[PDB]
Parts: C-alpha cells; sequence; structure tokens
C-alpha cells in the first residue's frame, strides 16, 4: 500500500509500442 | 514533429498537438516533441524537422504521451497500449 495523499501524479496516458518510422524529413 | 496515422493516435489516446516523448529501440535516442496528425490508415510515423535527427526510417520506436491527475485518481489509471506487427499492421493487446 502507498498512503493517500494530496498531490498530482504524472502518469503514462497511452503509447505505441515498437512502433517503425517510415519517413523522416529534416526539411519539412 | 512526428507524423502519426490518426488510428494510432486514437488507439493510444494521444491527441493531435498533444506532447509526445519518443525512445528509439534501435539507436537509443530518447526525446520530446508533439504529434502531428498523418491520414487514417497511411501507418506513417514520420520524424520532421529537428527530429529528423534522432529517427531513420526503419527505426523501432516508442511514442508515449503523459498526463496528470490527483494521487486519487492515478491508483486505478490504466494505459493505452497500441501493438505492432509487421509493417506498422495494429494488432490486438493481451491483459
Amino acid at each position: 500500500l502507498v498512503p493517500r495523499g494530496s498531490m498530482i501524479r504524472t502518469m503514462l496516458q497511452g503509447k505505441l509500442h515498437r512502433v517503425k518510422v517510415t519517413h523522416a524529413d529534416l526539411h519539412y | 514533429x512526428c507524423a502519426i496515422d490518426q488510428d494510432f493516435l486514437d488507439a493510444a489516446g494521444i491527441l493531435e498537438n498533444e506532447a509526445i516523448d519518443i525512445w528509439n529501440v534501435t539507436n537509443g535516442k530518447r526525446f520530446s516533441t508533439y504529434a502531428i496528425a498523418a491520414e487514417r490508415g497511411s501507418r506513417i510515423i514520420s520524424v520532421q524537422g529537428a527530429a529528423a535527427h534522432c529517427a531513420s526510417v526503419g527505426d523501432i520506436v516508442i511514442i508515449a504521451s503523459f498526463v496528470t491527475m490527483p494521487d486519487e485518481e492515478a491508483r486505478t489509471w490504466r494505459p493505452n497500449v497500441a501493438y505492432f506487427e509487421g509493417d506498422n499492421e495494429m494488432k490486438r493487446t493481451a491483459k
């Protein structure tokens, strides 16, 4: 157990897992 | 930055213009940018501008967003996770 507090947490909202880059465009 | 198939954004719960972190399994690089929508069904992951220095075509990456909330809400929070196979084809997640 972790005791309850009044503070704001930063939580992972969601992720793309091991997606592959298709394009790389330095100038645009 | 990074343009992402809108279907992928929705599946991970990430919004257009939301801050994202990108962690590159191929080269180790870690950077932060924001999400641009690419056409639904395009299966695009495009690193643009300065972010082109952090990945190349073919690199395998994790793209994440983070949110804030109170401690109590955080205890039952469930992240969205989208999994992929082959050529960026989305597959179903297990438990």
